[PDB]
Protein backbone atom coordinates (compact mmCIF):
# COMPACT_ATOMS: atom_id res chain seq x y z
CA UNK A 1 0.00 0.00 0.00
CA UNK A 2 -0.64 2.57 -1.06
CA UNK A 3 -1.02 0.68 -5.16
CA UNK A 4 -3.85 0.41 -7.99
CA UNK A 5 -6.03 -2.33 -6.49
CA UNK A 6 -7.56 -5.47 -8.90
CA UNK A 7 -11.08 -5.22 -10.85
CA UNK A 8 -12.86 -8.14 -12.15
CA UNK A 9 -14.99 -5.77 -14.57
CA UNK A 10 -12.76 -6.81 -17.53
CA UNK A 11 -13.53 -3.61 -19.46
CA UNK A 12 -13.40 0.04 -18.69
CA UNK A 13 -16.61 1.53 -18.87
CA UNK A 14 -17.66 3.62 -21.58
CA UNK A 15 -18.93 7.74 -21.02
CA UNK A 16 -21.13 8.77 -23.53
CA UNK A 17 -21.52 11.89 -22.15
CA UNK A 18 -17.91 12.91 -23.07
CA UNK A 19 -18.80 13.02 -26.82
CA UNK A 20 -21.54 15.63 -26.65
CA UNK A 21 -20.85 18.88 -28.07
CA UNK A 22 -19.63 21.40 -26.58
CA UNK A 23 -20.68 24.82 -25.86
CA UNK A 24 -18.37 27.33 -25.32
CA UNK A 25 -18.81 30.04 -22.34
CA UNK A 26 -17.94 33.36 -21.96
CA UNK A 27 -17.03 33.27 -18.12
CA UNK A 28 -16.54 29.88 -16.35
CA UNK A 29 -18.38 29.66 -13.14
CA UNK A 30 -17.41 31.04 -9.99
CA UNK A 31 -19.12 27.99 -8.08
CA UNK A 32 -19.95 24.66 -9.19
CA UNK A 33 -23.44 24.36 -7.34
CA UNK B 1 -5.98 14.69 -17.55
CA UNK B 2 -8.42 12.85 -19.63
CA UNK B 3 -7.09 9.52 -17.71
CA UNK B 4 -8.22 11.91 -15.13
CA UNK B 5 -11.95 12.78 -16.81
CA UNK B 6 -12.70 9.21 -17.28
CA UNK B 7 -12.10 8.28 -13.25
CA UNK B 8 -14.08 11.34 -12.20
CA UNK B 9 -16.77 9.89 -14.75
CA UNK B 10 -16.35 6.54 -13.61
CA UNK B 11 -16.60 7.72 -10.05
CA UNK B 12 -19.64 9.16 -10.93
CA UNK B 13 -21.31 5.90 -11.80
CA UNK B 14 -20.62 4.12 -8.95
CA UNK B 15 -21.39 7.09 -6.33
CA UNK B 16 -25.12 6.78 -4.90
CA UNK B 17 -26.83 8.89 -7.64
CA UNK B 18 -29.27 9.82 -4.62
CA UNK B 19 -26.44 12.52 -4.13
CA UNK B 20 -25.12 13.55 -7.65
CA UNK B 21 -25.09 16.92 -6.85
CA UNK B 22 -23.42 17.10 -3.63
CA UNK B 23 -20.92 14.62 -5.04
CA UNK B 24 -20.38 16.57 -7.88
CA UNK B 25 -19.65 19.69 -5.91
CA UNK B 26 -16.86 17.64 -3.96
CA UNK B 27 -15.43 16.27 -7.36
CA UNK B 28 -15.02 19.39 -8.55
CA UNK B 29 -13.65 20.84 -5.07
CA UNK B 30 -10.97 17.52 -5.32
CA UNK B 31 -10.02 18.18 -8.77
CA UNK B 32 -10.51 21.93 -9.83
CA UNK B 33 -9.00 21.93 -12.84
CA UNK B 34 -11.98 19.63 -14.02
CA UNK B 35 -14.32 21.89 -13.33
CA UNK B 36 -15.45 22.84 -16.95
CA UNK B 37 -15.20 19.46 -18.64
CA UNK B 38 -17.17 18.12 -15.36
CA UNK B 39 -20.05 20.47 -15.43
CA UNK B 40 -20.70 19.86 -19.85
CA UNK B 41 -20.87 15.89 -19.21
CA UNK B 42 -22.12 15.44 -15.33
CA UNK B 43 -25.85 15.22 -15.94
CA UNK B 44 -27.71 16.35 -12.74
CA UNK B 45 -32.10 16.68 -11.85
CA UNK B 46 -33.51 19.71 -13.68
CA UNK B 47 -33.75 22.69 -12.12
CA UNK B 48 -36.58 24.69 -12.09
CA UNK B 49 -36.62 28.48 -12.65
CA UNK B 50 -39.08 31.31 -12.94
CA UNK B 51 -39.04 34.12 -16.33
CA UNK B 52 -40.41 36.80 -14.51
CA UNK B 53 -40.84 38.98 -17.36
CA UNK B 54 -42.55 36.57 -19.37
CA UNK B 55 -44.06 34.53 -17.05
CA UNK B 56 -42.99 31.24 -17.65
CA UNK B 57 -41.00 28.28 -16.41
CA UNK B 58 -37.52 26.95 -18.08
CA UNK B 59 -35.26 24.19 -16.82
CA UNK B 60 -32.07 24.78 -15.81
CA UNK B 61 -28.61 23.16 -17.30
CA UNK B 62 -25.06 23.62 -18.00
CA UNK B 63 -26.07 24.13 -21.34
CA UNK B 64 -27.82 27.49 -20.93
CA UNK B 65 -25.45 28.70 -18.15
CA UNK B 66 -23.30 31.72 -18.58
CA UNK B 67 -21.09 32.63 -15.32
CA UNK B 68 -23.55 31.93 -12.85
CA UNK B 69 -26.48 33.07 -14.64
CA UNK B 70 -28.90 30.30 -17.30
CA UNK B 71 -30.57 32.47 -20.10
CA UNK B 72 -34.49 31.59 -20.61
CA UNK B 73 -35.91 30.07 -24.25
CA UNK B 74 -39.01 32.48 -23.63
CA UNK B 75 -37.44 35.88 -23.05
CA UNK B 76 -33.70 34.91 -24.44
CA UNK B 77 -32.60 37.43 -21.18
CA UNK B 78 -29.91 35.58 -18.35
CA UNK B 79 -30.52 35.71 -14.63
CA UNK B 80 -28.88 37.72 -13.19
CA UNK B 81 -28.44 39.79 -15.70
CA UNK B 82 -24.90 39.20 -18.15
CA UNK B 83 -22.82 41.93 -20.09
CA UNK B 84 -21.66 39.59 -22.25
CA UNK B 85 -22.68 35.73 -21.89
CA UNK B 86 -23.53 33.16 -24.82
CA UNK B 87 -26.19 33.97 -27.08
CA UNK B 88 -27.60 31.82 -30.24
CA UNK B 89 -26.92 33.28 -33.09
CA UNK B 90 -30.01 35.71 -34.92
CA UNK B 91 -30.81 32.85 -37.55
CA UNK B 92 -30.67 30.06 -34.58
CA UNK B 93 -32.75 31.83 -31.97
CA UNK B 94 -35.25 31.87 -34.58
CA UNK B 95 -34.78 27.79 -34.94
CA UNK B 96 -34.45 27.67 -30.73
CA UNK B 97 -37.68 29.58 -30.44
CA UNK B 98 -39.99 27.06 -32.74
CA UNK B 99 -38.09 24.54 -31.15
CA UNK B 100 -39.02 25.47 -28.03
CA UNK B 101 -43.07 25.45 -28.97
CA UNK B 102 -42.36 22.36 -30.68
CA UNK B 103 -41.45 20.28 -27.79
CA UNK B 104 -43.92 22.49 -25.50
CA UNK B 105 -46.45 20.05 -27.02
CA UNK B 106 -44.27 17.21 -27.46
CA UNK B 107 -44.31 17.28 -23.76
CA UNK B 108 -48.26 17.88 -23.30
CA UNK B 109 -48.94 15.21 -25.49
CA UNK B 110 -46.33 12.30 -23.62
CA UNK B 111 -46.47 14.07 -20.54
CA UNK B 112 -49.88 16.23 -19.29
CA UNK B 113 -47.59 18.46 -17.41
CA UNK B 114 -43.89 18.94 -16.34
CA UNK B 115 -41.73 21.55 -17.51
CA UNK B 116 -39.43 21.80 -20.79
CA UNK B 117 -36.94 23.93 -22.42
CA UNK B 118 -35.02 23.86 -25.70
CA UNK B 119 -31.43 25.54 -26.25
CA UNK B 120 -29.31 26.18 -29.32
CA UNK B 121 -25.81 26.65 -30.43
CA UNK B 122 -23.95 27.10 -33.38
CA UNK B 123 -21.07 24.72 -34.33
CA UNK B 124 -18.46 25.35 -37.09
CA UNK B 125 -20.58 23.28 -39.46
CA UNK B 126 -23.80 23.61 -38.06
CA UNK B 127 -25.64 23.39 -34.19
CA UNK B 128 -26.17 21.76 -31.47
CA UNK B 129 -29.31 21.70 -29.33
CA UNK B 130 -30.75 19.96 -25.74
CA UNK B 131 -34.09 19.67 -24.97
CA UNK B 132 -34.85 19.58 -21.48
CA UNK B 133 -38.11 17.60 -19.55
CA UNK B 134 -39.11 17.38 -16.12
CA UNK B 135 -42.62 15.64 -14.98
CA UNK B 136 -42.86 14.93 -11.16
CA UNK B 137 -45.76 12.80 -10.73
CA UNK B 138 -48.05 12.78 -7.40
CA UNK B 139 -45.93 13.78 -4.55
CA UNK B 140 -48.76 13.06 -2.56
CA UNK B 141 -48.50 9.27 -2.23
CA UNK B 142 -46.72 7.07 0.11
CA UNK B 143 -44.34 6.61 -3.31
CA UNK B 144 -43.74 9.14 -5.40
CA UNK B 145 -41.69 10.00 -8.95
CA UNK B 146 -39.76 12.07 -11.18
CA UNK B 147 -38.35 11.85 -14.70
CA UNK B 148 -35.93 13.97 -16.37
CA UNK B 149 -35.05 13.76 -20.27
CA UNK B 150 -31.93 15.47 -21.09
CA UNK B 151 -30.93 15.14 -25.11
CA UNK B 152 -28.45 16.29 -26.49
CA UNK B 153 -28.67 16.30 -30.36
CA UNK B 154 -25.52 17.15 -32.52
CA UNK B 155 -26.13 18.44 -36.14
CA UNK B 156 -24.11 18.13 -39.34
CA UNK B 157 -25.37 19.90 -42.73
CA UNK B 158 -24.32 18.41 -46.07
CA UNK B 159 -23.13 21.37 -48.44
CA UNK B 160 -26.26 20.28 -50.57
CA UNK B 161 -28.30 21.35 -47.66
CA UNK B 162 -30.48 18.21 -48.63
CA UNK B 163 -29.64 15.53 -45.82
CA UNK B 164 -27.65 16.13 -42.01
CA UNK B 165 -26.64 14.02 -39.78
CA UNK B 166 -28.06 13.62 -36.59
CA UNK B 167 -26.33 12.48 -33.25
CA UNK B 168 -28.31 12.38 -30.08
CA UNK B 169 -27.24 11.17 -26.86
CA UNK B 170 -29.84 10.96 -24.35
CA UNK B 171 -30.08 10.77 -20.59
CA UNK B 172 -33.25 9.60 -18.51
CA UNK B 173 -33.06 9.95 -14.62
CA UNK B 174 -35.81 8.35 -12.82
CA UNK B 175 -36.52 8.96 -9.21
CA UNK B 176 -38.59 6.78 -7.07
CA UNK B 177 -38.96 7.09 -3.47
CA UNK B 178 -40.98 6.44 -0.60
CA UNK B 179 -42.43 9.52 1.63
CA UNK B 180 -41.54 7.95 4.47
CA UNK B 181 -37.93 8.29 5.92
CA UNK B 182 -35.98 7.14 7.28
CA UNK B 183 -37.08 3.37 8.87
CA UNK B 184 -38.62 1.56 6.12
CA UNK B 185 -37.35 3.96 3.64
CA UNK B 186 -37.19 3.02 0.11
CA UNK B 187 -35.02 5.29 -2.90
CA UNK B 188 -34.53 3.73 -6.27
CA UNK B 189 -33.40 6.49 -8.56
CA UNK B 190 -30.50 6.72 -11.27
CA UNK B 191 -30.14 7.58 -14.90
CA UNK B 192 -29.93 5.50 -18.28
CA UNK B 193 -27.80 6.89 -20.73
CA UNK B 194 -28.12 5.69 -24.86
CA UNK B 195 -27.00 6.93 -28.50
CA UNK B 196 -28.63 7.43 -31.63
CA UNK B 197 -27.26 8.33 -34.78
CA UNK B 198 -29.24 8.76 -38.57
CA UNK B 199 -28.86 10.32 -41.87
CA UNK B 200 -31.90 12.32 -42.81
CA UNK B 201 -33.56 14.44 -45.41
CA UNK B 202 -33.75 17.90 -45.04
CA UNK B 203 -36.48 20.09 -46.71
CA UNK B 204 -39.94 21.93 -46.41
CA UNK B 205 -41.62 19.06 -44.98
CA UNK B 206 -38.95 17.35 -43.57
CA UNK B 207 -37.01 20.13 -41.60
CA UNK B 208 -34.68 19.68 -38.51
CA UNK B 209 -37.24 20.66 -35.82
CA UNK B 210 -39.30 17.48 -37.34
CA UNK B 211 -36.43 15.30 -38.23
CA UNK B 212 -35.04 16.04 -34.32
CA UNK B 213 -38.69 15.46 -32.77
CA UNK B 214 -38.44 11.66 -34.45
CA UNK B 215 -35.39 10.77 -32.91
CA UNK B 216 -36.18 12.42 -29.51
CA UNK B 217 -39.38 10.63 -29.64
CA UNK B 218 -38.47 6.79 -30.88
CA UNK B 219 -35.47 7.34 -28.20
CA UNK B 220 -37.82 8.41 -25.41
CA UNK B 221 -40.54 6.00 -26.28
CA UNK B 222 -37.53 3.34 -26.14
CA UNK B 223 -35.98 4.13 -22.86
CA UNK B 224 -39.32 4.24 -21.36
CA UNK B 225 -39.47 0.77 -21.66
CA UNK B 226 -35.99 -0.19 -21.16
CA UNK B 227 -36.30 2.00 -17.81
CA UNK B 228 -39.08 -0.30 -17.25
CA UNK B 229 -37.32 -3.50 -17.80
CA UNK B 230 -34.41 -1.82 -15.76
CA UNK B 231 -36.01 -0.56 -12.78
CA UNK B 232 -39.09 -3.21 -12.06
CA UNK B 233 -37.43 -6.41 -14.00
CA UNK B 234 -33.70 -6.64 -13.23
CA UNK B 235 -32.79 -4.64 -10.00
CA UNK B 236 -36.05 -6.52 -8.51
CA UNK B 237 -34.41 -9.99 -9.37
CA UNK B 238 -31.33 -9.13 -8.15
CA UNK B 239 -33.17 -7.98 -4.34
CA UNK B 240 -34.73 -11.46 -5.55
CA UNK B 241 -31.06 -13.25 -5.80
CA UNK B 242 -30.11 -11.62 -2.41
CA UNK C 1 -9.09 26.52 -3.05
CA UNK C 2 -9.91 23.65 -1.00
CA UNK C 3 -6.71 22.63 1.13
CA UNK C 4 -5.01 18.98 0.86
CA UNK C 5 -6.47 18.10 4.41
CA UNK C 6 -10.06 18.54 2.89
CA UNK C 7 -8.91 17.16 -0.73
CA UNK C 8 -8.29 13.91 1.49
CA UNK C 9 -11.78 14.06 3.45
CA UNK C 10 -13.45 14.15 -0.05
CA UNK C 11 -11.86 11.32 -1.24
CA UNK C 12 -12.46 9.29 1.85
CA UNK C 13 -16.27 10.20 2.13
CA UNK C 14 -15.83 8.58 -1.81
CA UNK C 15 -14.50 5.76 -0.60
CA UNK C 16 -16.73 5.06 2.53
CA UNK C 17 -20.14 5.46 -0.33
CA UNK C 18 -18.52 3.08 -2.71
CA UNK C 19 -21.07 0.66 -3.24
CA UNK C 20 -21.15 -3.10 -2.38
CA UNK C 21 -18.30 -5.32 -4.70
CA UNK C 22 -16.92 -1.98 -5.82
CA UNK C 23 -14.16 -0.76 -3.32
CA UNK C 24 -11.93 -1.08 -5.76
CA UNK C 25 -12.76 0.72 -8.47
CA UNK C 26 -13.65 3.64 -6.14
CA UNK C 27 -10.40 3.59 -4.76
CA UNK C 28 -8.70 3.71 -8.23
CA UNK C 29 -10.43 6.60 -8.93
CA UNK C 30 -10.29 8.29 -5.98
CA UNK C 31 -5.97 7.85 -5.55
CA UNK C 32 -5.58 9.10 -9.03
CA UNK C 33 -7.60 12.07 -8.43
CA UNK C 34 -5.67 12.54 -5.35
CA UNK C 35 -2.19 12.29 -6.86
CA UNK C 36 -0.91 11.91 -3.25
CA UNK C 37 -0.46 8.57 -1.82
CA UNK C 38 1.56 9.31 1.33
CA UNK C 39 -1.68 12.18 1.80
CA UNK C 40 -4.63 8.78 0.77
CA UNK C 41 -2.66 6.68 3.42
CA UNK C 42 -2.83 8.79 5.89
CA UNK C 43 -6.04 10.79 5.73
CA UNK C 44 -8.06 7.80 4.51
CA UNK C 45 -7.15 4.98 6.60
CA UNK C 46 -9.80 5.40 8.89
CA UNK C 47 -12.08 5.05 5.96
CA UNK C 48 -11.15 1.51 4.48
CA UNK C 49 -11.58 0.20 7.95
CA UNK C 50 -15.03 1.95 8.18
CA UNK C 51 -15.70 1.05 4.85
CA UNK C 52 -15.32 -2.64 5.38
CA UNK C 53 -17.15 -2.71 9.12
CA UNK C 54 -20.30 -0.95 7.45
CA UNK C 55 -20.61 -3.12 4.92
CA UNK C 56 -20.03 -6.65 7.48
CA UNK C 57 -17.12 -7.99 4.70
CA UNK C 58 -17.19 -11.38 4.86
CA UNK C 59 -13.58 -13.03 4.81
CA UNK C 60 -12.23 -16.40 4.64
CA UNK C 61 -9.89 -17.80 7.37
CA UNK C 62 -7.61 -20.66 6.35
CA UNK C 63 -7.91 -23.58 8.22
CA UNK C 64 -11.69 -22.57 8.92
CA UNK C 65 -14.99 -23.52 6.77
CA UNK C 66 -17.20 -20.54 8.01
CA UNK C 67 -16.64 -17.35 7.10
CA UNK C 68 -16.20 -14.19 9.55
CA UNK C 69 -18.19 -11.05 9.28
CA UNK C 70 -15.98 -7.61 9.75
CA UNK C 71 -17.94 -5.53 12.32
CA UNK C 72 -16.99 -2.77 14.56
CA UNK C 73 -18.38 -5.32 16.88
CA UNK C 74 -15.27 -7.62 16.46
CA UNK C 75 -12.99 -4.86 16.36
CA UNK C 76 -9.97 -5.77 19.08
CA UNK C 77 -8.13 -3.04 17.58
CA UNK C 78 -4.58 -3.13 16.01
CA UNK C 79 -5.30 -4.58 12.85
CA UNK C 80 -6.98 -7.90 14.48
CA UNK C 81 -10.05 -8.91 14.43
CA UNK C 82 -12.77 -11.43 16.82
CA UNK C 83 -14.03 -14.40 15.18
CA UNK C 84 -16.37 -15.88 18.02
CA UNK C 85 -17.42 -18.86 16.50
CA UNK C 86 -13.87 -20.13 15.85
CA UNK C 87 -12.61 -18.32 19.24
CA UNK C 88 -10.05 -16.98 17.24
CA UNK C 89 -8.06 -13.52 16.48
CA UNK C 90 -6.65 -12.50 13.19
CA UNK C 91 -5.29 -9.47 11.55
CA UNK C 92 -6.84 -7.85 8.73
CA UNK C 93 -5.49 -5.68 5.72
CA UNK C 94 -8.51 -3.42 5.23
CA UNK C 95 -7.25 -2.70 1.78
CA UNK C 96 -6.54 -6.62 0.23
CA UNK C 97 -9.22 -7.65 2.61
CA UNK C 98 -7.46 -10.34 3.50
CA UNK C 99 -7.34 -12.20 7.06
CA UNK C 100 -3.83 -13.54 8.36
CA UNK C 101 -2.09 -14.76 11.34
CA UNK C 102 -5.08 -16.65 13.40
CA UNK C 103 -4.23 -16.83 17.30
CA UNK C 104 -6.43 -18.18 19.87
CA UNK C 105 -8.80 -15.95 21.93
CA UNK C 106 -9.97 -16.40 25.36
CA UNK C 107 -13.77 -15.90 25.80
CA UNK C 108 -15.21 -17.65 28.53
CA UNK C 109 -18.01 -15.32 29.73
CA UNK C 110 -20.30 -17.16 29.64
CA UNK C 111 -22.40 -14.82 28.17
CA UNK C 112 -20.59 -17.27 25.64
CA UNK C 113 -23.73 -20.11 26.59
CA UNK C 114 -26.10 -17.76 24.92
CA UNK C 115 -23.85 -16.47 22.61
CA UNK C 116 -23.32 -20.33 21.08
CA UNK C 117 -26.83 -20.85 20.73
CA UNK C 118 -27.99 -17.76 18.76
CA UNK C 119 -25.03 -18.72 16.62
CA UNK C 120 -26.41 -22.16 15.85
CA UNK C 121 -30.03 -21.05 15.18
CA UNK C 122 -28.65 -18.09 13.24
CA UNK C 123 -26.56 -20.66 11.46
CA UNK C 124 -29.23 -22.87 10.58
CA UNK C 125 -31.47 -19.45 10.04
CA UNK C 126 -28.79 -18.45 7.72
CA UNK C 127 -28.38 -21.40 5.05
CA UNK C 128 -32.29 -21.91 4.77
CA UNK C 129 -32.95 -18.36 3.93
CA UNK C 130 -29.95 -16.70 1.83
CA UNK C 131 -28.30 -19.04 -1.04
CA UNK C 132 -24.73 -17.35 0.00
CA UNK C 133 -25.11 -15.76 3.62
CA UNK C 134 -23.04 -15.02 6.28
CA UNK C 135 -23.61 -14.55 9.69
CA UNK C 136 -21.44 -13.45 13.06
CA UNK C 137 -22.62 -13.70 16.57
CA UNK C 138 -21.66 -11.43 19.26
CA UNK C 139 -21.72 -12.04 23.07
CA UNK C 140 -20.37 -8.76 24.98
CA UNK C 141 -21.18 -6.42 28.45
CA UNK C 142 -22.24 -2.55 26.73
CA UNK C 143 -22.85 -0.44 29.72
CA UNK C 144 -23.52 -3.46 32.26
CA UNK C 145 -25.82 -4.89 29.97
CA UNK C 146 -25.41 -8.36 28.68
CA UNK C 147 -26.08 -8.15 24.68
CA UNK C 148 -26.73 -10.54 22.00
CA UNK C 149 -25.39 -9.20 18.81
CA UNK C 150 -26.17 -11.28 15.70
CA UNK C 151 -25.19 -9.77 12.08
CA UNK C 152 -26.53 -11.14 8.38
CA UNK C 153 -24.68 -10.75 5.13
CA UNK C 154 -25.54 -11.72 1.94
CA UNK C 155 -24.39 -10.48 -1.74
CA UNK C 156 -24.09 -11.00 -5.13
CA UNK C 157 -21.50 -9.35 -7.42
CA UNK C 158 -21.75 -9.47 -11.24
CA UNK C 159 -18.87 -7.20 -11.97
CA UNK C 160 -19.19 -8.69 -15.54
CA UNK C 161 -22.56 -7.43 -16.13
CA UNK C 162 -22.43 -4.58 -14.50
CA UNK C 163 -24.03 -5.54 -11.35
CA UNK C 164 -23.57 -5.82 -7.44
CA UNK C 165 -25.98 -6.44 -4.60
CA UNK C 166 -26.14 -6.36 -0.52
CA UNK C 167 -28.48 -7.43 2.44
CA UNK C 168 -26.96 -6.41 5.36
CA UNK C 169 -28.92 -7.04 9.17
CA UNK C 170 -28.04 -6.40 12.29
CA UNK C 171 -29.53 -7.77 15.43
CA UNK C 172 -29.21 -7.15 19.53
CA UNK C 173 -30.65 -8.70 22.21
CA UNK C 174 -30.13 -7.51 25.15
CA UNK C 175 -30.75 -9.65 27.92
CA UNK C 176 -33.97 -8.38 30.93
CA UNK C 177 -35.42 -11.33 32.68
CA UNK C 178 -38.52 -11.61 31.63
CA UNK C 179 -38.59 -9.53 28.63
CA UNK C 180 -35.33 -8.38 26.17
CA UNK C 181 -35.91 -5.44 23.75
CA UNK C 182 -34.93 -6.12 20.02
CA UNK C 183 -33.48 -3.74 18.26
CA UNK C 184 -32.47 -4.43 14.52
CA UNK C 185 -32.00 -2.41 11.50
CA UNK C 186 -32.25 -4.46 7.79
CA UNK C 187 -30.68 -2.77 4.93
CA UNK C 188 -30.66 -3.25 1.28
CA UNK C 189 -28.32 -2.20 -1.55
CA UNK C 190 -28.47 -2.53 -5.62
CA UNK C 191 -26.63 -1.24 -8.13
CA UNK C 192 -26.67 -1.72 -11.87
CA UNK C 193 -24.06 0.21 -14.35
CA UNK C 194 -24.14 -0.70 -17.83
CA UNK C 195 -25.05 2.68 -19.97
CA UNK C 196 -26.01 3.98 -16.49
CA UNK C 197 -25.78 4.09 -12.54
CA UNK C 198 -29.43 2.87 -11.28
CA UNK C 199 -29.01 2.50 -7.18
CA UNK C 200 -31.85 0.96 -4.75
CA UNK C 201 -31.47 2.22 -1.20
CA UNK C 202 -33.29 1.05 1.59
CA UNK C 203 -33.21 0.15 5.09
CA UNK C 204 -36.03 -0.52 8.05
CA UNK C 205 -35.90 -0.53 11.81
CA UNK C 206 -37.19 -2.67 14.04
CA UNK C 207 -38.56 -2.96 17.54
CA UNK C 208 -39.70 -5.60 19.15
CA UNK C 209 -39.68 -7.76 22.29
CA UNK C 210 -38.65 -11.56 23.67
CA UNK C 211 -39.40 -13.20 26.45
CA UNK C 212 -36.33 -14.77 28.08
CA UNK C 213 -35.91 -18.10 29.14
CA UNK C 214 -33.19 -20.96 28.18
CA UNK C 215 -30.36 -19.98 26.22
CA UNK C 216 -31.57 -22.46 23.60
CA UNK C 217 -35.04 -21.64 23.35
CA UNK C 218 -34.70 -18.00 23.71
CA UNK C 219 -32.32 -18.19 20.63
CA UNK C 220 -34.94 -20.31 19.27
CA UNK C 221 -37.32 -17.01 19.72
CA UNK C 222 -35.07 -14.86 18.93
CA UNK C 223 -34.69 -16.48 15.37
CA UNK C 224 -37.97 -16.19 14.92
CA UNK C 225 -38.52 -12.78 15.25
CA UNK C 226 -35.80 -12.01 12.83
CA UNK C 227 -37.47 -14.41 10.13
CA UNK C 228 -40.76 -12.81 10.58
CA UNK C 229 -39.41 -9.52 10.61
CA UNK C 230 -36.88 -9.87 7.74
CA UNK C 231 -39.90 -12.18 5.58
CA UNK C 232 -42.14 -9.12 6.17
CA UNK C 233 -39.89 -6.64 4.90
CA UNK C 234 -38.72 -8.27 1.91
CA UNK C 235 -42.62 -8.56 1.11
CA UNK C 236 -43.01 -4.77 1.45
CA UNK C 237 -39.63 -4.31 -1.01
CA UNK C 238 -41.96 -6.24 -3.59
CA UNK C 239 -44.97 -4.66 -2.88
CA UNK C 240 -43.41 -1.08 -2.96
CA UNK C 241 -41.96 -2.20 -6.67
CA UNK C 242 -45.39 -3.42 -7.66
CA UNK C 243 -46.67 -0.27 -6.51
CA UNK C 244 -43.90 1.81 -8.55
CA UNK C 245 -44.13 -0.37 -11.55
CA UNK C 246 -48.31 -0.36 -12.16
CA UNK C 247 -48.66 3.00 -10.89
CA UNK C 248 -45.82 5.68 -10.15
CA UNK C 249 -44.10 5.05 -12.78
CA UNK C 250 -47.25 5.03 -15.31
CA UNK C 251 -48.01 8.76 -13.98
CA UNK C 252 -44.58 10.60 -15.45
CA UNK C 253 -44.53 9.69 -18.91
CA UNK C 254 -47.00 8.06 -21.04
CA UNK C 255 -46.33 5.40 -23.55
CA UNK C 256 -48.31 7.06 -26.53
CA UNK C 257 -50.42 10.08 -27.06
CA UNK C 258 -54.02 9.83 -25.96
CA UNK C 259 -54.95 9.90 -29.81
CA UNK C 260 -52.94 7.14 -29.75
CA UNK C 261 -50.78 7.76 -32.38
CA UNK C 262 -47.06 8.84 -32.54
CA UNK C 263 -46.80 12.36 -33.14
CA UNK C 264 -47.70 14.36 -36.68
CA UNK C 265 -44.67 16.40 -36.29
CA UNK C 266 -45.65 18.98 -39.69
CA UNK C 267 -49.54 19.39 -37.37
CA UNK C 268 -46.73 20.23 -34.42
CA UNK C 269 -44.78 23.02 -36.66
CA UNK C 270 -48.16 24.72 -38.05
Amino acid sequence: FISELPSEEGKKLEHFTKLRPKRNKKQQPTQAA
Amino acid sequence: SDQQLDCALDLMRRLPPQQIEKNLSDLIDLVPSLCEDLLSSVDQPLKIARDKVVGKDYLLCDYNRDGDSYRSPWSNKYDPPLEDGAMPSARLRKLEVEANNAFDQYRDLYFEGGVSSVYLWDLDHGFAGVILIKKAGDGSKKIKGCWDSIHVVEVQEKSSGRTAHYKLTSTVMLWLQTNKTGSGTMNLGGSLTRQMEKDETVSDSSPHIANIGRLVEDMENKIRSTLNEIYFGKTKDIVNGL
Amino acid sequence: RVSDEEKVRIAAKFITHAPPGEFNEVFNDVRLLLNNDNLLREGAAHAFAQYNMDQFTPVKIEGYDDQVLITEHGDLGNGRFLDPRNKISFKFDHLRKEASDPQPEDTESALKQWRDACDSALRAYVKDHYPNGFCTVYGKSIDGQQTIIACIESHQFQPKNFWNGRWRSEWKFTITPPTAQVAAVLKIQVHYYEDGNVQLVSHKDIQDSVQVSSDVQTAKEFIKIIENAENEYQTAISENYQTMSDTTFKALRRQLPVTRTKIDWNKILS
